[PDB]
């Protein structure tokens, strides 16, 4: 709605001023609701400007031009406005033509540990800011996680592979910057089980129904019941389902017993009629032939024996009413019985084909959280949901690397220099690396201010890879220790020839047990050229890093063969499997919330380091030690999006600090 | 609020998560309780399945025709000595010393116990029947 | 974490 779709595509609420806005302008937020909307107008407007045209900078002279009276009016708050917007890189960032020249003298000096998306991000906003920027990577290329396959017209990620909705998303302005070939991947996924025949569409319905309650059941176990604490441990997801579906199985149990607990009370009131009407039927018999003696008796006879004969008469059309009574009392029940024998409650909860399907469901969550559910914690796992883009998911059929290549772009990156030591002081910063390849060759690099891009997995490395001196504090130190850092492979398979559909983008396949529900369970078909890319998630993962690739080739060419046939399914031209745990610069694949942590410890993680004073009792000394990347962005972990926006942060935070505010 | 045909009690809760195998010892638990019920319905089947033996036929060589008898207001002495011994087993049951007759109904008997009080000693009669 | 799905999207839990 112009204006207002700005507001919304910058993550930002139209109508309202956010907390980092009330910082900046505390006289606004504070002072009367008239200006307040002024402000808001401002932003809202400035932000539609710069992402109706984000191939080029828009200056404040630009922006000023373009406003309307009476927001127009106040100049100084058009020119605060503007540039609180630059400087947390809401507007001009990525790539931009520049319209003013970079001024040559620059201020101050920082050093970018890592050129993934989040250290490179911070580099261009800090370089644009006018400091002078180094990135160290240990790597022969610049990207990280963002890795791309290339070998003739094959073009495969092996790392970030889809932007998850353009609505709300900074790759939205980055694909208007920079040629993806954004192509959006349709939605129907057909399941095939472990024999290579698909899930009937009833059956598949009902797992994924079931799936979701189960989902939604351990929601309702933490937020209403308290489930979170047990024995002293906290709650996973995995307990928690576990928990969830053995109830499940219990109701059952439950619901059978008393099914056939009520049969046994029809059968004994059944049992009792049957004495009383066999017990009748005696008494009738016997009564019978008291009234037929009496009968033979022939005429003439006193009235005493004509007495016997209607007295006996009556007594026994009495007896045999009774006897009709219970007749029509014992065909009540036995139709009755007839109905509950014929209307049982189901025999199991899932069968095992049931269970095999469920099991798809729970790999597909341990590929989006790269990790085992038993890790995961209950509460706060999906703590980042409410900011979802909004969209179509969409491959990148350039290769994902065509963004941090572009990103690279005139700045100063030292490739093969792995970082070995950072040193902060209340005087300043130096980080030692070495050459990769010849680890004898040692360099120092000195600088006002560093910014740590650094995997989490790599901070999590005991013995550690890279020592802070002094020491990172316990806090830092805890929170690394708490969160989740996991992991998640890719089999890349390169083809002559298309032997799949070719208007299906992904199918799954089901595995034979639990154990190995995340190997091989998801297909991806994206690309221009034949490809086909298979997921190893959850505890495959870990496992399947220490298996070779033509063992995988070939477990992923027998699932495909019992999918497509024998005769359809030719051998691959070129194969590649990632070893992401293995790969000593990244030590897994993107963080996760993992059980006994949450969200503040993504805020724990972004708050940089101040040193102690080098002389005692000099005055409290500016901070040196920053920090960026996917596990720093408590709102968008595990994603490209988030470590780009978490490097617009500190680019932003360390401008304010070394250039001063506005 | 769970969700619809999910059962998650506090206790239900507790009973499975208190120890490590309290989840396989509920469930053995009710597996037993479900094949003790289902022996105790083939024992009950097979009881009710010889008493059904037993009924065989029904009470059809026992029962006896329908009498159709039209009612009359005139007793003779026949109908009143059978109601004399009617009385005298049956007590104060109206309609089976009107069935026994054959062709009085229940208001005629009625007004028989007060018309014949004193000359069929029906006070005595009825104390006799009280004694049994 | 969730918001990674493309393929079959878990709702359970989510508002
Ligand atoms: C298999 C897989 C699939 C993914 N799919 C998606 C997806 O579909 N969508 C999505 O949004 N995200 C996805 N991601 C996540 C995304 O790749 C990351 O969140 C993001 O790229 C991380 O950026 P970063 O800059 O925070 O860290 P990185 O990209 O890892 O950058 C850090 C840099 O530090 C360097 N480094 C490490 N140690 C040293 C040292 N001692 N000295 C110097 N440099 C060092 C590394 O080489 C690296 O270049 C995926 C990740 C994986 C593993």
């Amino acid at each position: 709605s112009g204006v207002e779709g700005a507001a919304f595509q910058s993550r930002l609420p139209h109508d309202r001023m956010t907390s980092q806005e009330a910082a900046c302008f505390p006289d606004i937020i504070s002072g009367p609701q008239q200006t307040q909307k002024v402000f808001l107008f401002i932003r809202n407007r400035t932000l539609q400007l710069w992402l109706d045209n984000p191939k080029i900078q828009l200056t404040f002279e630009a922006t000023l031009q373009q406003l309307e009276a009476p927001y127009n009016s106040d100049t100084v708050l058009v020119h605060r406005v503007h540039s609180y917007l630059e400087r947390h890189g809401l507007i001009n960032f990525g790539i931009y033509k520049r319209i003013k020249p970079l001024p040559t003298k620059k201020t101050g000096k920082v050093i970018i540990i890592g050129s993934g998306v989040s250290g490179l991000a911070a580099a261009r906003q800090l370089q644009s800011f006018g400091m002078d920027v180094t990135l160290l990577e240990a790597r022969d290329r610049v990207g990280g996680r963002v890795a791309t396959f290339r070998k003739g017209n094959y073009v495969a990620d092996l790392g970030a592979m889809v932007v998850t909705g353009l609505g709300g998303n900074p790759m939205a302005v980055v694909s208007k910057q920079v040629n993806m070939e954004l192509a959006k991947i349709k939605q129907k996924c057909p399941l095939y089980e472990a024999n290579g025949q698909a899930v009937p569409k009833e059956k598949d319905e009902m797992v994924e129904q079931e799936f979701n309650r189960l989902l939604e059941a351990t929601s309702y176990l933490s937020h209403q019941l308290d489930f979170n604490v047990l024995n002293n441990k906290p709650v996973s997801l995995g307990q928690a389902l576990e928990v969830v579906i053995q109830l499940q199985e219990k109701h059952v149990k439950d619901e059978q017993i008393e099914h056939w607990k009520k049969i046994v009370k029809t059968q004994e009131e059944l049992k009792e009629l049957l004495n009383k009407m066999v017990n009748l039927k005696e008494k009738i018999k016997e009564l019978h032939q008291q009234y037929k003696e009496a009968s033979e008796v022939k005429p003439p006879r006193d009235i005493t024996a004509e007495f016997l004969v209607k007295s006996k008469h009556r007594d026994l059309t009495a007896l045999c009413k009774e006897y009709d009574e219970l007749a029509e009392t014992q065909g009540k029940l036995e139709e009755k019985l007839q109905e509950l024998e014929a209307n049982p409650p189901s025999d199991v909860y899932l069968s095992s084909r049931d269970r095999q399907i469920l099991d798809w469901h729970f790999a597909n969550l341990e590929f989006a959280n790269a990790t085992p559910l038993s890790t995961l914690s209950l509460k706060h796992w999906d703590q980042d949901d409410d900011f979802e883009f909004t969209g179509s998911h969409l491959t990148v059929r350039n290769g994902y690397s065509c963004v941090p290549v572009a990103l690279a772009e005139g700045l100063d990156i030292k490739l093969n220099t792995a970082v070995r030591q950072v040193r902060y002081t209340a005087s300043g910063c130096e980080v030692i690396a070495v050459n990769t390849r010849s680890t004898s060759q040692t360099f120092i690099y000195k600088c006002d201010a560093v910014l740590c891009t650094l995997p989490l997995g790599v901070l999590k490395q005991q013995p550690p890879a890279v020592q802070f001196v002094p020491p990172l504090p316990e806090w830092k130190t805890s929170a690394v220790q708490r969160m989740g850092f996991g992991n998640l492979n890719k089999v890349v398979l390169c083809f002559d020839r298309v032997f799949w559909d070719p208007s299906v983008n992904l199918f799954g396949h089901v595995g034979s047990t639990t154990a190995s529900r995340g190997e091989l369970f998801l297909f991806w078909n994206l690309y221009k050229a034949p490809i086909l890319l298979a997921l190893v998630a959850g505890e495959a993962a870990g496992i399947m890093e220490n298996i070779s690739d033509d063992v995988i080739v070939g477990r992923c060419l027998a699932i495909l063969k019992g999918i497509f046939g024998s005769s359809a399914v030719p051998q691959p031209k070129e194969t590649v499997v990632s070893r992401w745990r293995a790969d000593p610069w990244a030590r897994g694949s993107y963080s996760y919330v993992a059980a006994g942590s949450s969200g503040n410890d993504y805020d724990l993680m972004a708050q940089p380091i101040t040193p102690g004073p080098s002389i005692p009792g000099a005055p409290q000394p500016i901070p040196r030690l920053f920090f960026a990347g996917e596990h720093t962005i408590r709102n968008y972990p595990a994603t490209v999006h988030g470590a780009l926006l978490s490097g617009l942060r500190e680019a932003g935070r360390i401008a304010d600090q070394f250039l001063g505010a506005m | 609020k769970p969700p619809k045909g999910m059962f998650l009690s506090q206790e239900d809760v507790e009973a499975v998560s208190a120890n490590a195998t309290a989840a396989t010892t509920v469930l053995r638990q009710l597996d037993m309780e479900l094949v003790s019920v289902k022996r105790q319905i083939q024992n009950i089947k097979q009881t009710n399945s010889a008493l059904k033996e037993k009924l065989d036929g029904g009470i059809e060589p026992y029962r006896l025709p329908e009498v159709i008898q039209k009612c009359n207001a005139r007793w003779t002495t026949e109908e009143q000595l059978l109601a004399v011994q009617a009385i005298r087993k049956y007590g104060r049951d109206f309609q089976a010393i009107s069935d026994v007759i054959g062709n009085k109904s229940v208001v005629q008997v009625k007004n028989f116990f007060v018309n014949y009080r004193r000359r069929f000693n029906i006070d005595e009669v009825l104390q006799e029947w009280e004694a049994e | 974490s969730r918001t990674m799905q493309t393929a079959r999207k878990s709702t359970g839990g989510k508002a």
